[PDB]
């Protein structure tokens, strides 16, 4: 069975599965946990950064795409660099040609279509990364989940990576509370840090261990690391 | 999309055989017998019209094709493979010869071109060799009358007489007994008809048998008059009636 | 050249002179400038003989391919194909073309395509070197919903005036009648139209 | 150059003069302006000599391949279409001006093609610098329903108009007759009304007249 | 031997293309979607499985418009469907550009068809992992189509695909029999809502969300529009009541 | 070794399995068709089977109008059929543009057989699992039937039949032509020739047809067209007033 | 400006009784300045002779090109190219450069080895074939050559007579052309032998 | 995809040999033997025609000996069709050289080029190599008479005497024994015929089973002549040497 049908992305299994895509999905699960959630005014990303040694840096998980849009990554970091870069260009093209900030929904559809092309052609490979995209556009705050299969979903909240199921159940439980946490950035982040701590096991979330991002109403997408995340530990 | 078969499909096996060329020749062996005989004043090529239905009109499928006014072809093996080789042979006779010296190529050179097209199918990426052997007969001013065999490998050899396909070994033997260097064209047509009767199972008449010659110029077949140096093609397909006439003196 | 197409009650008529010139020499005096691109879609050609023919041949090809896949094309679709060729190749073409067609749902329709490759849908249209001379006459004499006989007469008189003044126009007046009935070829010789 | 084409009741006839010029100079007193596209489609050419020979041979070749491919006799409308589309592609730069005529399985045909790629149909046509002399004759003597013989006369007369009145034309008359049921007949130097009169003197030199400096045998063999 | 099912363009000894048949499996594994043709238009509806409370309601739109007059819905690999619709949109733009008129639905059907069939001609590509239900109104009425991973498509009175295709097909067949005189736009919408609720039983474990769109000559002028608010809620009720 | 059965290269026996399996695919649809020549027409009959009640019967067809004069019936899966139909249309339109006359039936046939031959030789292309029957009244050869298969083979027919029950029809027709001694049906009108074809479809298959079980294409001088359900019924009524 | 008038140069060919003759001048100039008096414009491939007038660089190039093609021809055909055939090879080779032509006036002379029939032909720069039965002329003194030939020539001359004729035709045409002369060479081609003679002429 | 069916014609074996070259060489070893012998006043090429029949026209035939130049010729062992592809490019290269420098191509330059073309098929492009071995016989004004050999690897070497094709080892041993540097062409002719006569896998060595050629400075010229022996000429010279 499986061994005969997982050679490349161009091959269907007898049950209609695409194993190379499923294998790409496994790189996400092995990635460090990251969380996203939003109110009607703001959207927040929280990520647990991973290090190699205690002598190593913690590898960055949050990339900015435009002044109103950015993302967190779980999986193969280079693939996130390629995809965030493409998104950066699309965000950019919309501004130059149309003097228009790209709709987060529209960015969603673009990433879906780009990933898809690599799931149907020979010699290509699926992307091995999951992405959480937050933004503030003409219809307010937004959060998106991107899967290397091409599936993009709009959500109030979610988490991806190792042990991500913890935070996901927390957010599902908290839903009615955080959706209302309007006009107060520090409280939405607090709910996000509380979500991400439901996925801790190994160690605690430290000062150079945390990464948080925020966008909204009158707040351009900004990255917080180190000392600047201290008031959330 | 895009042909990503940029590698040879014919390669050498440890014994040194080229598998696909062998297998193509095997396909040729299953094909209906065809033959050629070279007389002093002409060449004859013949084969059997092995119709695939009595509902089919066997005239709509010619196995003997004109390549230039002085050159004709016949084959044994895969019919469709032959058809496209005829299209290509006819074209290359123009692009590589007529459009350059204002005359049609001599037989050996047109053969040489066909052979190259077949050699390439043996080496290029993503193709299989042609599943045919051809017999090409023709005339030219400086070489006179001449018969050639072309095989799936792209090799060709000149013949006094030969046969290919199904009953070739028997027919080749029958030609070795009957051939001499003093044969008039009519005599050769006679030998051809005898040789082919051993191969044909069913009916043996001008409707079943397809036969063509390279003989004298046919000014009646030219279509126009007024240029002395255009004296008419030497290639002539014999009619059903012309065959039956010679089957009564058989 | 003098060419026109007129919509009336039953359909549409196409008219043309028969003169092609190289300078002041009449290279052809019996030219057919009324060209068929489909059973009931025709065009009037003016400008370069080579350009208009090559354009007309391309359109006929496209519409035949259209019919094989989709069924009878609308006159508007025919005009669109013409336009696309004339517009996209405006720098290397000298083609002034009138498209007229009969359709059962739109009766008779006329589309004019002048030099730059713009499209204009009109009740009637005139074009060619000779047309300049009948802008006044045609504007004063055209009515909507005329009868066949009336329309034949309008084109006949109009083109004879154009033929009279324009050296690039002349020969015979040709017409093509497009209705539900059918396609009818009309021809009128100098001895008739000159004395109108 | 003067080339004409004339339809008759059962076919078509074409004819041409035999003069070629560069500036005021007659380069060729007897070139052949009649070309065979296929055995029953012939072509009269005017303009640039290399160009009419080339365009005629190219389409001839391709027509031949089409015929073999389709098992059909070539049609005049095919040669017409292929020539016009070729000339059109070269915007005029290929200086071929052609009267194309022939018989095929749809009847008899007569067309003209100009260098930019426009085609015309007529019962009678002429092209070349002699075009106006010849057309004047055609416009004067043509009628519908000509016999083969009346057509040859009409065509041949048209070229004579060109030969005598146009400095661009001269020497001889070539004709080709294409009749619906028959083989095309090509009739090279049908008229030769311009035979040079006998010279007044022979200019044959006494041997040794020319001074030679040096001599040697040339090797032709290998 | 075997291995006939490992490469896309390969014929098995019985003349089948197993890779396509395998694509069909991914389709059968998908959400159920449907189309109903009515007296002057077409209605599309689909089941959206609510994986979580966290999925923002009404947001993750599945029905897709092509040009102004064509609706498309599909079951199977969602991205594969978007790819097909992307192509359909290019396919239609090209047609409108040259011919000025908007693309007829039969014409558009073949555009998709030929494209999908192209992905069964080479081993360097994979067949499409969706069946697509699409249609609209043109010069001569309403048209409804369904297109399979093989590139096969036909016109349909009613059509269904995905998990609950059998329930839906059974429900569709009854309508054809109890209404030979031709359904109306408004009725076909209520009916659409019902049919999805009834194929939802084949997956009754996970909640779901209803999505409906329509293209009717009298109701939408010919244009493809989404069913929203009052008309959606009215359709939901009719189905919620006919489930009991 | 075992890959000689996956792409179109020779087997040790000199055979092309992928071509052979393509021939197998042609019968997937379980539909039979036949073609006969009249005095000045050509008729194609093909079974029409609409199993699902949900289908729009008017869109279920294996007959195609290639050009104003050429019709083509296909035995094989629809997506491959339509692929071949699209190509033939395009090839027919292009021929007319380039050569200034309508593409003959046999010439288009040769052209499609050539494309099919190519899939037989080049590895990256699969054969189309279809058989194509082309029909017209050729302006030179008169009524015409030419048929092409996935082997790239093609020939002209007096009459022909294609599908699972091909042989039944073939032998039926073969017997008629031994009897009649001529190479067409002696009938002046296309209406009677359609009737003859339906009659012999009934005898050879041993099945009766309603107006919705058949599909008919007729080719006359300068048109090829297909009959409506009601045009068929008129043909079915006429045969019954005799049996 | 005119690439046909930079280097200067004439070639002329005539038919006789079972013979042909081809002649050229020897000048290679650069406008008014004479550069070389040894520049031969006649070449031969087997028994087929070719003279080229015009732009010297193209004269040289075309010779090297025909040597190349006739060598290949002979290898494949296993026979020497014939005058008729070569004429066709020249034509198609020139027309191949239709819109970027070689600035030359080629001239072919020879006797068919199979038929004994004398053959000459001339070409324009784009390959149009002029196949005269009497004489062909080419170069910056072609007007003068046409005049000399049209008077001096008569049919069926014997090799020794034809020699005298063609030499006078060339010499007297050259002396009325500023860009032709500086020596002259004449080939008398018979089936069997080919004789080559350098003429004495004015060196100004 | 395609990768499945790729034989990978240009990889190394674990032992560092090229599979396809070796198998091509194996094919060459079954081909009619060809012999080249250089003398002081000329060169000899001889070759055994593999498989013959009464009906094979030998007068029109050529399968082993090809003229490349007026001064260079080759003997072929292997696939004739493959050889012709190579022979034709070799003729072109010679003419390109002649046009560039106005000198006939030195023998090695041509040989190196042909050998380079063969080498390429060994390192890139995923095609099978040419199943050909060449013996080159030529003269030039730098080195005089030369004899070279190239095979499917694209390696080439120079020899006083050599053989290719079948039974080379036996033939090489025989040439090593009887060859002497002071040899004349006429003695070389005899050596080549003896050697072939002693290694045929046929009963006896008749004229109809041979092709013969000499490159001589034929002393009366003070220029080099390629003589391709006609069938009668072989029959004569076979009698003189004493084989009848
Ligand atoms: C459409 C064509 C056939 C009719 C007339 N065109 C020509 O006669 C044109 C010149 C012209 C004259 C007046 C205004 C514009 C262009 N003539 C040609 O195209 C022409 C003439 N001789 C040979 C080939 N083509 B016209 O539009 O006045
Ligand atoms: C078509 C040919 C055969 C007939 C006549 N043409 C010529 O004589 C043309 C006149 C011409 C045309 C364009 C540019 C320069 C010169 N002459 C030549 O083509 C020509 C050919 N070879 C040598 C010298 N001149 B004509 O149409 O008056």
């Amino acid at each position: 069975f499986r061994n005969n049908y997982d050679g490349d992305t161009v091959t269907f299994s007898p049950t209609g599965r695409l194993f190379q895509v499923e294998y790409a999905l496994e790189a996400i699960k092995q990635g460090s946990v990251t969380v996203g959630l939003r109110s009607n005014t703001h959207a927040v990303l929280v990520a647990l950064k991973r290090n190699a040694d205690e002598l190593s840096s913690y590898q960055k998980k949050i990339i900015k795409c435009d002044e109103h849009m950015g993302l967190s990554l779980a999986g193969l970091a280079p693939d996130a660099r390629v995809l965030s870069n493409y998104l950066r260009q699309q965000c950019n093209y919309s501004s130059l040609v149309f003097n228009r900030k790209l709709a987060v929904e529209r960015a969603g559809h673009l990433l879906c279509d780009k990933a898809q092309k690599n799931t149907q052609s020979y010699g290509g490979r699926p992307y091995g990364v999951g992405l959480l995209i937050i933004g503030y556009d003409k219809s307010g705050a937004h959060l998106l989940e991107f899967q290397p299969s091409g599936n993009v979903t709009e959500l109030y909240g979610t988490a991806i990576g190792a042990r991500s199921q913890g935070a996901k159940t927390y957010l599902e439980r908290t839903l009615d509370t955080f959706i209302k946490i309007d006009g107060n950035p520090d409280e939405l982040i607090k709910a996000g840090v509380e979500a991400i701590s439901q996925s801790l096991r190994d160690e605690s979330l430290t000062v150079d261990n945390l990464s948080i991002a925020i966008v909204g109403k009158d707040t351009p997408f900004t990255i917080y690391d180190g000392e600047a995340v201290a008031k959330y530990i | 999309m895009t042909d990503r078969y940029s590698f040879s499909l014919t390669t050498f096996s440890p014994s040194g055989k080229l598998g696909q060329i062998d297998y193509a020749l095997t396909a040729v062996k299953q094909g209906v017998t065809s033959l050629g005989i070279k007389a002093t004043n002409g060449v004859v090529i013949a084969t059997e019209k092995k119709s695939s239905s009595p509902l089919a009109m066997s005239e709509t499928l010619s196995k003997v094709s004109l390549l230039t006014p002085d050159i004709g072809a016949v084959y044994s093996g895969m019919g469709p493979d032959y058809r496209v080789l005829v299209d290509k042979s006819r074209k290359v006779a123009h692009t590589s010869y007529k459009r350059i010296y204002g005359e049609y190529p001599p037989t050996k050179l047109l053969v040489s071109e066909v052979a190259k097209i077949m050699q390439e199918a043996t080496q290029s990426g993503g193709v299989r060799p042609f599943g045919v052997s051809l017999l090409i007969a023709g005339h030219d001013e400086f070489n006179g009358f001449s018969l050639y065999q072309v095989d799936p490998s792209g090799s060709y050899f000149p013949w006094k007489a030969t046969a290919i396909g199904k009953g070739s070994v028997a027919a080749k033997t029958f030609l070795e007994k009957r051939w001499n260097d003093e044969l008039e064209l009519e005599d050769a047509i006679h030998i051809a008809l005898l040789t082919l009767k051993e191969s044909v199972e069913g009916e043996f008449n001008g409707d079943t048998i397809e036969l063509a010659i390279i003989g004298d110029e046919n000014p009646d077949l030219l279509g126009y008059t007024g240029i002395p140096t255009d004296k008419g093609p030497r290639f002539r397909k014999l009619t059903s009636q012309e065959i039956n006439d010679r089957l009564e003196a058989l | 050249t003098s060419i026109m197409a007129v919509t009336f009650k039953d359909g549409v008529i196409l008219g043309a002179d028969s003169r092609t010139t190289t300078g002041a020499y009449i290279a052809n005096r019996v030219t057919d400038k009324l060209t068929r691109v489909h059973d009931k879609i025709w065009c009037c050609r003016s400008g370069s003989a080579a350009d208009t023919q090559a354009i007309a041949d391309i359109v006929q090809y496209h519409l035949e391919l259209y019919t094989s896949q989709y069924g009878t094309p609308s006159t508007e679709t025919a005009a669109s194909v013409f336009k696309e060729l004339c517009y996209e190749n405006k720098d290397n073409l000298t083609a002034g073309i009138i498209v007229a067609g009969y359709d059962d749902k739109n009766k008779g329709e006329v589309y004019t395509i002048p030099l730059g490759g713009s499209v204009h849908k009109l009740p009637y249209a005139i074009a060619g070197s000779g047309s300049t001379f009948i802008y006044g006459y045609c504007d004063k004499n055209f009515r909507e919903n005329m009868s066949k006989e009336e329309t034949v007469d309008f084109i006949k008189h109009s083109l004879s005036q154009a033929i009279k003044w324009d050296g690039s126009s002349g020969g015979v007046i040709r017409m093509v009648v497009l209705t539900a009935a059918g396609v009818e070829r009309l021809i009128f010789y100098p001895d008739e139209y000159e004395q109108l | 150059t003067t080339i004409v084409g004339v339809k008759f009741n059962n076919g078509v006839v074409i004819a041409a003069d035999t003069r070629s010029t560069q500036g005021p100079i007659v380069a060729d007193k007897n070139c052949a302006k009649l070309h065979r596209i296929s055995p029953k489609i012939w072509c009269a050419g005017a303009g640039t000599a290399a160009d009419t020979e080339a365009v005629t041979q190219l389409i001839g070749s391709n027509i031949e391949l089409h015929s073999l491919y389709t098992s059909r006799e070539p049609r005049v409308v095919s040669a017409l279409q292929m020539l016009k589309q070729h000339l059109f592609k070269y915007q005029g730069h290929i200086g071929a001006y052609l009267i194309v005529a022939g018989v095929d399985p749809t009847g008899s045909h007569l067309f003209s093609i100009h260098a930019h790629g426009s085609t015309d149909v007529g019962y009678y046509l002429s092209l070349g610098s002699g075009s106006l002399a010849a057309m004047a004759v055609l416009e004067s003597h043509w009628k519908q329903d000509l016999t083969k013989e009346e057509a040859i006369k009409l065509a041949s007369d048209a070229i004579q108009a060109g030969i005598w009145n146009d400095l661009g034309s001269g020497s001889n008359v070539d004709v080709c007759v294409m009749e619906i049921g028959k083989d095309a007949e090509y009739l090279r130097n049908y008229l030769t009304p311009n035979v040079r009169e006998e010279k007044q003197k022979s200019y044959k030199f006494p041997r040794g007249t020319t001074a030679v400096l040096k001599e040697s045998i040339v090797n032709i063999c290998d | 031997g075997t291995g006939y099912d490992l490469s896309n363009s390969v014929f098995s000894p019985d003349g089948r293309n197993f890779q396509v048949e395998y694509a069909v499996k991914a389709v059968e594994n998908g959400t159920t979607s449907i189309g109903i043709k009515c007296n002057d238009g077409v209605v599309f509806a689909v089941e959206k499985l609510i994986t979580s409370k966290l999925l923002v309601p009404q947001k993750n739109v599945k029905i897709q418009v092509v040009d102004r007059h064509i609706g498309c819905v599909y079951s199977g690999l969602i991205p594969d469907g978007r790819h097909l619709v992307n192509r359909g949109r290019e396919e239609a733009a090209s047609f409108k550009k040259l011919y000025k008129t908007p693309i007829p639905i039969p014409a558009f059907a073949d555009r998709l068809g030929q494209y999908v069939q192209a992905h069964t001609l080479y081993n360097s590509v994979r067949p499409f992992g969706v069946s697509t239900i699409f249609g609209g109104v043109d010069k001569n009425g309403a048209h409804l189509y369904m297109l399979e991973p093989s590139g096969s498509y036909w016109g349909y009175k009613g059509a269904a695909t995905g998990k609950g295709r059998q329930s839906a097909k059974a429900e569709l067949e009854k309508l054809v029999d109890h209404h030979p005189e031709g359904l109306s736009a408004r009725e076909a919408v209520k009916q659409a809502a019902k049919i999805i609720y009834l194929a939802h039983e084949d997956n009754k474990e996970k909640d779901f969300e209803l999505e409906i769109s329509w293209c009717s000559l009298s109701e939408t002028n010919g244009l493809h529009k989404f069913v929203k608010g009052d008309l959606l809620q009215e359709a939901i009720d009719f189905a919620q009541k006919e489930i009991n | 070794a075992g890959y000689d059965r996956h792409i179109t290269i020779f087997s040790p026996e000199g055979r092309l399995y992928q071509v052979e399996y393509a021939f197998k695919a042609t019968n997937q649809t379980n539909i039979n068709s036949l073609a006969v020549r009249g005095k000045d027409c050509t008729v194609v009959i093909s079974q029409k089977k609409v199993p699902d009640k949900l289908l729009d019967p008017t869109t279920v067809s294996y007959i195609f109008c290639i050009s104003r004069t050429i019709g083509m019936v296909v035995n094989g899966p629809i997506p491959d059929a339509r692929n071949a139909a699209l190509r033939a249309k395009a090839e027919a339109a292009e021929f007319r543009y380039k050569y200034g006359y309508d593409m003959p039936c046999d010439v288009l046939a040769k052209r499609m057989a050539n494309l099919s031959q190519i899939y037989t030789q080049r590895a990256y292309m699969r054969p189309l699992g279809v058989i194509l029957t082309f029909v017209s009244v050729d302006e030179e050869l008169g009524p015409s039937i030419y048929k092409t298969d996935p082997a790239g083979y093609y020939v002209g027919y007096k009459a022909t039949a294609t599908g699972p029950k091909q042989q039944e029809i073939t032998t039926n027709l073969e017997n008629h032509f031994k009897k009649s001694k001529i190479d067409h049906i002696n009938e002046e009108s296309w209406e009677k020739v359609v009737e003859f074809a339906i009659t012999h479809m009934i005898d050879a298959l041993g099945t009766e047809f309603s107006k919705n079980d058949l599909e008919v294409g007729v080719a006359t001088k300068d048109k090829f067209f297909t009959l409506s359900a009601e045009n068929i019924e008129e043909r079915l009524v006429a045969i019954a007033e005799q049996d | 400006s005119d690439p046909s008038s930079i280097n200067g140069g004439i070639v002329v060919a005539m038919t006789g009784k079972d013979c042909v003759a081809i002649a050229c001048d020897l000048r290679l100039g650069s406008q008014s300045l004479g550069v070389s008096n040894k520049f031969e414009k006649i070449f031969h491939y087997g028994h087929v002779f070719l003279g080229i007038t015009g732009l010297a660089t193209d004269v040289t190039t075309l010779n090297e090109m025909f040597r190349y093609k006739t060598n290949l021809y002979k290898l494949k055909e296993e026979r020497a190219i014939e005058p008729e055939t070569f004429t066709q090879l020249v034509s198609s080779s020139l027309y191949e450069r239709r819109f970027g032509p070689y600035f030359v006036g080629p001239v072919v002379a020879g006797i068919n080895s199979k038929s004994g029939k004398p053959f000459i032909a001339g070409f324009d720069l784009i390959g149009c074939i002029d196949e005269a039965k009497d004489f062909i002329v080419s170069g910056t003194a072609s007007d003068q050559l046409f005049g000399m030939c049209e008077s001096l020539y008569e049919p069926n001359l014997e090799p020794e007579d034809l020699f005298e004729t063609i030499s006078q035709a060339l010499l007297n045409a050259a002396d009325r052309d500023a860009l032709s002369g500086w020596g002259a060479v004449v080939y008398i081609i018979k089936k069997d032998e080919v004789v080559k003679r350098y003429l004495k002429m004015r060196q100004d | 995809g395609s990768r499945r069916y790729d034989s990978r014609t240009t990889i190394f074996s674990p032992e560092g040999r090229l599979y396809q070259v070796e198998y091509a060489l194996e094919s060459i070893s079954h081909a009619g033997t060809a012999i080249g012998i250089m003398a002081s006043d000329g060169i000899v090429l001889a070759a055994e025609r593999k498989v013959t029949s009464t009906l094979l026209e030998q007068d029109t035939s050529t399968e082993k000996l090809y003229k490349l130049n007026d001064k260079i010729a080759v003997a072929v062992a292997g696939l004739t069709a493959d050889a012709e592809i190579l022979i034709n490019t070799a003729r072109i290269h010679a003419q390109n050289y002649l046009k560039t420098y106005n000198e006939d191509i030195p023998v090695e330059i041509l040989v190196r080029r042909l050998s380079d073309i063969k080498q390429g098929y060994t390192q890139h492009g995923g095609l099978r190599p040419f199943g050909v071995s060449f013996i080159y016989a030529g003269y030039d004004d730098r080195y005089g008479y030369q004899l070279y050999t190239s095979n499917p690897s694209g390696n080439y070497t120079g020899w006083k005497a050599i053989s290719v094709g079948a039974n080379t080892s036996a033939a090489q041993t025989l040439l090593q024994m009887d060859y002497k540097d002071d040899m004349k062409v006429d003695d070389a002719i005899e050596l080549a015929l003896k050697t072939l006569s002693k290694t045929t896998d046929s009963s006896a060595l008749t004229y109809d089973r041979l092709e013969f050629a000499t490159i001589r400075k034929g002393a009366n010229d003070g220029e080099v002549y390629q003589k391709i022996f006609k069938p009668q000429e072989i029959k004569d010279i076979l009698v003189k040497t004493g084989i009848t």
